[PDB]
C-alpha cells in the first residue's frame, strides 16, 4: 500500500495566481488521478490518468509528474477553484489518496454583516435562552466578538462556529451563540455582539432588549 | 500490364452457373451438416439412456458404458480402413491437399465412410470433434454435385469443392463468416493463385448456414454472456498468454504427429488389430465420459463452465493433461474425427488458467478469467494449425464478445508468432506433406 | 447517475451495522461498486470493491470478517456490513462506481455518504427554535432570517430553506459538541419586499432519527 | 511438381523476422497519423463553428462566412493536390491498389503531406468526402516510406510493408482490425495473380495501428446503435430484396461517380486555377449547406444512428438521400482529395432505413425495426459497389457490434455484389485504377 | 419467467382501470408484450401488444384510446389503459410475452390473468352458510358436506377445507348471478369416521368485501 | 382478419386412444400454433408452426395440416389431456383465435350421488331458507333436478351450477340450491329432491321434512 504525500497541506493565492501542489509516492506509481472535494460535497473527479481532465473541468487546470513525484496545477487560479484535493493511485495495491491540499483565496477584505436574535418563545417554553448572533461573508477570517448582557461583556455560554471559505465569493462567515438558564435572560433586558474585523477600528454591533 | 486494364474492367464475373452449384451444394452441405449432428446426439444420447437402465450396478455400468462406446469406436475405424483409409484423421488436409489435385476426392466412398464412421466414432464419445469431419464431407459433397451435373474447368472445380469445405466448417460451428475465413486463409492453395470464386463460396456458406438454423435455432453452441471488457493497460498480460500458446503449440504438433507414428505399431496397419485398438480407446472414453466427463467427449460442454471461472485452478490442470492425452489418443489413432473443436476446448481451459494466475496477481486489473479464456479459445487454433484469423473470427462469431477482439488478437497473433520462431508448423499441412510424402515415397 | 447511500448512524461500540446505497441513473449491472470512508479530520480510505456478478469482493488490509461488502443488482443497492465496531470505525461512508482511463482505476461517481457514529450515546432527534428578527424594521433592503437547530445526535443534520428552492445568501454553521448534543443554526439574508409576503421555513433533517423538523420563520408578535 | 509442394508446405509461414518488426513499426506510424488526422479534421470542423457562434445575430453574414471558411479550405486542399501530387485527389485507395501492382508509383515524400493536409483541409471544411481512402493512402506511402529508410529488398519486403500499411491505415479510419486485414485480403492485395504479401505482418500491422488510436479514442465508438433486435428466419428474404435494390444501384452510382469526373473536369479543363476555384466552389457549397442542412453535408457519420433510430420521418429520408447522391458525387467526382468509402456507409444506412420503414408496416406480423434493415444495408453499397462485401460485412459487424444481424447482413450484402455482377457493375476502386492506369498509356 | 397481472376489478360502467403485468425471471426488454383477453368463458381475443423500446404498439381494432397499453421498462411492468369501460370489457386479461420460432409469432409464457367486473352494482359481502347432514339423513360410510356462500358482489370468492389440507373429493360450484348478485356452493366427501370426529372446516373468501370466514360444518341438531 | 374455425366444439375419448380435431381458416395462414387451456387455469403454449412440441408437450401429441385447415392429434389419448385447445395464427395480422375444442374424457356411467341438504339456521335467522341439494359424480353430464314442496313442483327459487370434468374421476357434478323465505317456508313440511338421469330408468329422489 503505497503512501502518497501531498504538497502544502494548506496554501494560500490570490486568483490570476499560477497555482501547483504536489502528491508524491513511497514507491513508484504511475497514472494517478486527483480528486476534488469543495466544502461540504463528495469528492469529485476531478483529473485523471495523471494528466486527463474530466468533464467539465476548467481548462485552467492541469495535472503532470511520473513515477515517485507528481503534480497538479492552476496556470492562473480562480476563486471557484478553492477545495481540498486528494490525489490517487491504483496502479498497485491496495489504492491510496494522498492526504490532500486545501486550497485558500485571499481577496480584498470585507467586513461582517453582524445581526442578533431574541431567545425564541418556543425555546423559552422549555427553559432554553438562546441569544445568536450571525456575522457573515466576511474576510480575512479573523475577527472578534463580544457578548453583552446590559452593558456588561459576558463569557460563559457563548460558542461561535466558522463556516469554511465560500467557493463562490471566498467570504468566510461565524455565528456566536449564548444560552442561558432562560430565566438566566428574562432577568436582565438588553442584549448586544459587538463584532471586530480588520475592515474597522470601532467595532460593529447588534443589541435588542427584553422589551 | 495492358492487360490488367482488361482483367480489371472484366473482375468479379463467376459464372451463373458455377453459382447456383455453389447454392444447391451449400444446401446440401448444409442438411448433411444438420443430419450428422444429430445423429451424433442421438447416440451419445442412448449410450446415457442404458446406464440410467444399469443404474444401481456400478461395474455393470462402467462395462455397458466402455463396451457400448468401444462397440462404436469399432464400428467406426472400420468403415474407415476397410472402405476408405482416408476419412480417419481430421478430415480437411485430404481437402486441403484435395484442392491442389494432389490427393482425390472419392466422395462415393468416403461421404459413407466419414459420416457413419465419425457418426459412431463422435457418437461413442471420444474426444473429436465434427470439425473436420463436417469439412470433408463438405468438400465430396461439392464434388459430387460437381460430377453429377458435369461442369467443366477449373473453376467450376476449386469452387464447387472450396465452398463445399466451407459450408461446411459453417454448419459445424454455425459461424458463416469463420468458414468463409477458413478457404481464403487456409484451404485454398498456399502457395499459387487460384480459380476460386469467393461470391460463390459465400452463396455456398449462405445455405449451408441457413439450414443449420432452420433446424437448430432457440440455442447456441457456446454461451458466456458478455464477459467484461479489457483496459489497454492489460493488453500485455494477452501477449505473454499468445507467447505461452505459440511455445506449446509446435510441441503438441509433434505429439500430434508422433502419437500417429506411435499409435500405427500398436497394429502395424492390420486392419483388425487396428479397428480392435479402436474399440480399445473407443471404450476408455465412455469409460472416462462417466467417471470423469471432461477428461472425454468434444468440449463443447465445458467450455462455458471453464470460462465461468466454475473449475478450481487445480481442477484446470488436471482437465488440460487429462485432454491433451485423450485428445492425442483418439486422433494419432487415425479415427474418423476433426482434432479441430477439441484445440477450441484445450485453449479455452489453458486461457482460463492464466486467467485466474491474472485474476489475483494483479487485483488492481479487476480481472475475469473468463476474458482470457475467449482470448485463448482459438489461440491453439493459431499456434498449432496457424489459422489465426479463422480462430479469431470463429471465437468471435460463437461467444459473441467483440468487446474482446483486440485482446484476442494480441493473443492470436502473439502465438502464430513464438510458434513461427520456435519452428512450428501449418499442423494441417505438415499432415498433408507426411501424407503427400509417404504417398510416395 | 447517483448513488444515494443511507443506513449508517448509531452503533454502540463492537456492535454492527449494514449500509447501503441505492443506485440510480446507469447500468448498475456491469459497474463495479466500491468504498471509501473518511474518518473525521482524516484523509479518504478505500474499504473494498466488488464486481458486477459479486465473483469478487477484495477488501482493504482489514480483518476477518470486519467488513462484508455485497450487492443486490435486482435492487440496483450497494451494501456494507461493518461488524464489532470500534471509534476507528466512526466516519462518512462513501459509495462509489468504479471505472478506467488507460487502465489504471479510479472512483467515477461517489455518493453523497453516510456518516456512522460508533458510540454508547443515545438518539435524540433535533429542536428546532425559528429565529426571526427583535422588532427593528430598520431592515435594509435585505435581511437576515435563519433558525437555530440544538439538541440532536448523532451529527450531522441538513439544513435547507424553503425546501434548497431558496438556495442563495445561505449560511449553515458547523455543528460543536454540548457535552452530549450538537447544536448549529443556519441564517438566511433576503429581500424585504419578500418577507413576510412571501413563506420562510427551514427544513431540518436528522437522518438518525429519521426526523424532520420545518419550522416556518416567524416574525415575532 | 509435388516433390516441390511437400517443401513448400513445411516451410509455410515462415516470414522474415525483419519484415515482422517493420509491419510493427509502420503499423505504430500508421495509427500516430491515423489519429492526428482524426483530430486535425475535428479542430477545424469546429473552430468552423467557433466562428458561426461568433456571428450568431447576422444570418447572410453567417451564411457568408460559413461558405467561405469551407471554400477557403477546399481551395488549400485541390491546390496542394494539383500542385504537389495530383494522385492525392480522389479516394486514395486506386493508387495504392495500382502500387500493389507495381503499375502505380508511392510517392510519399510527396504524397503524405499533400494527402494529410490536402485532405485535413477537404474534410476538415466538411465536404461530404471520408477519412476512408485518405487514410489508407496515408497508409501505404507510410510504409513505402519506412520501407526506403531501412532498406529493403525482396518483393515480399515491399509488398508486405506496403500492404500492412494500406490495412493499418483502414483499421484507425475505423477502429476496424479485423475489416482492415480482410481488405487487404480481399481487395487490395493483387486480384489476378499469386503476390508475396505476408499476413501475419498484415496483422501486427493493424494490430500496432489500432492500438494507438485505442490510446487516444477509447471510452467512446464511431457508431453506436446499441443491442438491435433480432431477425427472424421468415424475415430473411426482406433482405435478399433490399440486396437486390443495392444490386441493381449499386453500378448506376458506380456509372455517377466515374461519368461525374469527366464532366465535372470540363469546368476547369485540368487548369490548376479554374480547377482549385471550381474547388473552393464545391467546398463552400458545402459550409452553407452543413449549416442549412447538416444532413446533406459532411462525412456522413453523426447521422447514421440518428437514421437507425428510425428518427428521421420516410420522406426526410428520402430527401438526405438523394441530397447526399449529389453531394457526394459533387464532392468525389471533382477529384478532391478525400475518400468515398464512409461516404457509402452513410448512404446506405439512410436507404437500408427507409427499406426499413416500408417493411417495418408492410408486414406488422414480423415485428420489424427498421434499424435492422439499416445496420443489413450499411455495408452493402460497400457491396454492390466497391465489390468488397466481405470486407463490408467484417467492418459495419465491428462498428455497429450487432452480430445477432449477421445473418441478414450477408444475404443482403451478397444479395447486392450478386445483382450488381448481373447488371454489369464493377469494383469502382478497379474502374478506376483501370481508367487512371488506361490514360497513362492513353497519352501515348 | 413468470408473469404476474394485478388491477383487476369491479368497474362503474363508462368508468376506466388500469391493469399491470409485472415480469420476473428474464430481460424484460428484447421482449414484446401483449394483452389477451378472455370473456367469461368465451374466446380469446387479442387487445394489443408493444414492444420494448416502446416504439411500436399496436391494438385489435377499437376506437383510439379504447386501450393505452404502455410498458415500463425500469420495472418490468406491463400496463393496460382501458377507457369507458363497457360490458364487453367484463373478461379475463391476460397479459403474455411474444416469441417465436421462424416468425410467425406466438403467445410465448401466459399469466395467471386478472378480472375485470364491468357493473354498476355495488360491493357486497357474502354470508357464508354451512350444509351440514340433517333430520332424515342416514349416516352412510361416506359422508357428503359443504358450505354455502350466497349474497356477495363481485367475483371473486375463494372456498377451501381445512385450510387446503382436504384438497380431495371437494367440489366446488361455480356462482351463479342472480338479481346482480352472486352465489355458490362447495361441498366435500370425506370418510364419515373423521367427521363428525374430526373438524371439517370451510375457508370462503372474499377480497373485494375484506370478508374472511372460516364455516366450520358442525352436526345439525 | 382470418376467422380461425375449430372443428369439433367438443368430444370424448377413452384414456389410450387416438383424437383428432380440427382448424378452419377463412383464408390461408402458416404455421399456426395449439394453446391447452386447463379448467380454471392460464394458457399453455402446445404444439407451435404447425407441429413443433413445445419442450415439455407430450410426445403422444402432434397434429397439424396446412394451407387452410390444421389439426391437433393425440395418439393415445391419456387423462392428462383434459382441456380446451385453441388454435391461433399470426402469419397474418392481425393474429386471431379459433372458438376452441374441448377435449372431455370419455367414461363409466356413473350414477347421480344426491345429498340434500336443509336450510341452514343461521340462514334462517335473518329471514333467509335455502335447500342445497347436491347431485355430485356422476355421467354423462345430462341431469335433471326438480323441487317438490309437499307434493307440489316448485321451479322459483332454484339456482343450478354444473362443475368441469373431475380431474381425478371425469365425472360431473351439479348442485342445485332452491331459494325461499322463512315465512314461505315455515308453512311447508315435505321438500323433496328428484335427479333424473341416464344411469336410473326412474327418479333418485331426496328429502327431508321441517320436523
Amino acid at each position: 500500500d503505497i503512501v502518497l504525500t501531498q504538497s502544502p497541506a494548506i496554501m494560500s493565492a490570490a486568483p490570476g495566481d499560477k497555482v501547483t501542489m504536489t502528491c508524491s509516492a513511497s514507491s513508484s506509481v504511475s497514472y494517478i488521478h486527483w480528486y476534488q472535494q469543495k466544502s461540504g460535497t463528495s469528492p469529485k473527479r476531478w483529473i485523471y490518468d495523471t494528466s486527463k481532465l474530466t468533464s467539465g473541468v476548467p481548462v485552467r487546470f492541469s495535472g503532470s509528474g511520473s513515477g515517485t513525484s507528481y503534480s497538479l496545477t492552476i496556470n492562473t487560479m480562480e476563486a471557484e477553484d478553492a477545495a481540498t484535493y486528494y490525489c490517487q493511485q491504483w496502479s498497485s495495491h491496495p489504492q491510496t489518496f494522498g492526504g490532500g491540499t486545501k486550497l485558500e483565496i485571499l481577496r480584498a477584505d470585507a467586513a461582517p454583516t453582524v445581526s442578533i436574535f431574541p431567545p425564541s418563545s418556543e425555546q423559552l417554553t422549555s427553559g432554553g435562552a438562546s441569544v445568536v448572533c450571525f456575522l457573515n461573508n466576511f474576510y480575512p477570517k479573523d475577527i472578534n466578538v463580544k457578548w453583552k448582557i446590559d452593558g456588561s461583556e459576558r463569557q460563559n455560554g457563548v460558542l461561535n462556529s466558522w463556516t469554511d471559505q465560500d467557493s463562490k465569493d471566498s467570504t468566510y462567515s461565524m455565528s456566536s451563540t449564548l444560552t442561558l438558564t432562560k430565566d438566566e435572560y428574562e432577568r436582565h433586558n438588553s442584549y448586544t455582539c459587538e463584532a471586530t474585523h480588520k475592515t474597522s477600528t470601532s467595532p460593529i454591533v447588534k443589541s435588542f432588549n427584553r422589551a | 500490364r495492358r492487360q490488367l486494364i482488361r482483367q480489371l474492367l472484366e473482375r468479379d464475373k463467376t459464372p451463373l452457373a458455377i453459382l447456383f452449384m455453389a447454392a444447391v451444394v451449400g444446401t446440401l452441405v448444409g442438411l448433411a451438416a444438420v443430419a450428422f449432428d444429430k445423429g451424433v446426439a442421438w447416440l451419445q444420447n442412448q449410450r446415457m439412456g442404458a446406464l440410467v437402465h444399469t443404474a444401481d450396478n456400478y461395474p455393470l455400468l462402467l462395462t455397458v458404458a466402455f463396451l457400448c462406446s468401444a462397440v462404436l469406436a469399432m464400428f467406426g475405424y472400420f468403415l474407415v480402413r476397410k472402405y476408405a483409409p482416408e476419412a480417419g484423421g481430421s478430415g480437411i488436409p485430404e481437402i486441403e491437399g484435395a484442392l491442389e489435385d494432389q490427393r482425390p476426392v472419392r466422395w462415393w466412398r468416403v461421404l459413407p465412410v466419414k459420416f457413419f464412421g465419425g457418426l459412431g466414432t463422435l457418437g461413442g464419445g471420444m474426444v473429436l470433434g465434427r470439425a473436420g469431419p463436417t469439412v470433408q464431407i463438405g468438400g465430396n459433397i461439392g464434388r459430387m454435385v460437381l460430377d453429377i451435373f458435369r461442369l467443366k474447368g477449373d473453376e467450376a472445380r476449386h469452387t464447387l469443392l472450396a465452398t463445399g469445405a466451407a459450408a461446411g466448417l459453417a454448419a459445424a460451428f454455425n459461424a458463416p463468416l469463420a468458414g468463409i475465413l477458413f478457404i481464403i486463409e487456409e484451404m485454398r492453395p498456399q502457395f499459387r493463385y487460384t480459380l476460386i470464386s469467393i461470391k460463390a463460396v459465400f452463396i455456398g456458406v449462405i445455405m449451408s448456414t441457413i439450414m443449420y438454423r432452420i433446424f437448430n435455432h432457440e440455442v447456441a453452441l457456446i454461451d458466456v454472456g458478455k464477459l467484461s471488457d479489457a483496459p489497454l493497460n492489460t493488453l500485455w498480460l494477452y501477449l505473454i498468454l499468445g507467447i505461452i500458446f505459440g511455445i506449446f503449440g509446435p510441441i503438441f504438433n509433434k505429439w500430434v504427429l508422433g502419437m500417429q507414428d506411435l499409435l500405427h505399431r500398436v497394429h502395424g496397419g492390420n486392419i483388425t488389430k487396428w479397428v480392435l485398438m479402436g474399440g480399445a480407446i473407443g471404450g476408455l472414453c465412455g469409460l472416462l465420459g462417466f467417471v470423469a466427463p471432461a477428461t472425454s467427449g468434444g468440449g463443447f460442454n465445458l467450455i462455458p463452465i471453464a470460462t465461468a471461472g466454475n473449475f478450481s485452478m487445480g481442477m484446470l490442470v488436471f482437465i488440460f493433461v487429462a485432454r491433451v492425452i485423450t485428445t492425442l489418443l483418439c486422433f494419432s489413432s487415425g479415427a474418423p474425427g476433426g482434432i479441430f473443436a477439441p484445440m477450441l476446448a484445450l485453449g479455452t481451459v489453458l486461457g482460463t488458467a492464466f486467467g485466474m494466475v491474472a485474476v489475483e496477481l494483479f487485483p488492481q486489473y479487476h480481472l475475469e478469467a473468463g476474458t482470457f479464456a475467449i482470448a485463448g479459445m482459438g489461440a491453439l487454433l493459431a499456434a498449432s494449425i496457424r489459422a489465426p484469423l479463422t480462430g479469431i473470427i470463429l471465437v468471435l462469431e460463437m461467444t459473441d464478445n467483440y468487446q474482446l477482439i483486440l485482446p484476442m488478437i494480441i493473443t492470436g497473433l502473439g502465438a502464430t508468432l513464438l510458434a513461427q520462431f520456435t519452428g512450428g508448423k501449418p499442423l494441417y499441412s505438415a499432415i498433408l506433406a507426411r501424407t503427400l510424402a509417404k504417398q510416395e515415397a | 447517475v447517483r448513488l444515494l447511500e443511507s443506513g449508517g448512524g448509531l452503533v454502540q461500540p463492537g456492535g454492527s451495522l449494514k449500509l447501503s446505497c441505492a443506485a440510480s441513473g446507469f447500468d448498475y449491472s456491469r459497474y463495479w461498486m466500491s468504498w471509501v470512508r473518511q474518518a473525521p479530520g482524516k484523509g479518504l480510505k478505500w474499504i473494498g470493491e466488488i464486481n458486477p456478478v459479486s465473483s469478487t469482493i477484495n477488501y482493504t488490509p482489514s480483518l476477518k470478517d470486519k467488513f462484508i461488502i455485497s450487492r443486490d443488482n435486482a435492487k440496483d443497492t450497494l451494501y456494507l456490513q461493518i461488524s464489532k465496531v470500534r471509534s476507528e470505525d466512526t466516519a462518512l461512508y462513501y459509495c462509489a462506481r468504479l471505472y478506467y482511463g488507460y487502465g489504471y482505476w479510479y472512483f467515477d461517481v461517489w455518493g453523497a455518504g453516510t456518516t456512522v457514529t460508533v458510540s454508547s450515546a443515545k438518539t435524540t432527534p433535533p429542536s428546532v427554535y425559528p429565529l426571526a428578527p427583535g422588532s427593528a424594521a430598520a431592515a435594509a433592503s435585505m435581511v437576515t432570517l435563519g433558525c437555530l437547530v440544538k439538541g440532536y445526535f448523532p451529527e450531522p443534520v441538513t439544513v435547507t430553506w424553503n425546501s434548497g428552492s431558496l438556495a442563495a445568501g445561505v449560511h449553515t454553521f458547523p455543528a460543536v459538541l454540548q457535552a452530549a448534543l450538537y447544536t448549529l443554526s443556519s441564517s438566511v439574508t433576503v429581500p424585504s419586499s419578500s418577507w413576510p409576503s412571501e413563506t420562510v421555513t427551514c427544513n431540518v433533517a436528522h437522518p438518525a432519527s429519521s426526523t424532520k423538523v420545518d419550522k416556518k420563520i416567524v416574525p415575532r408578535a
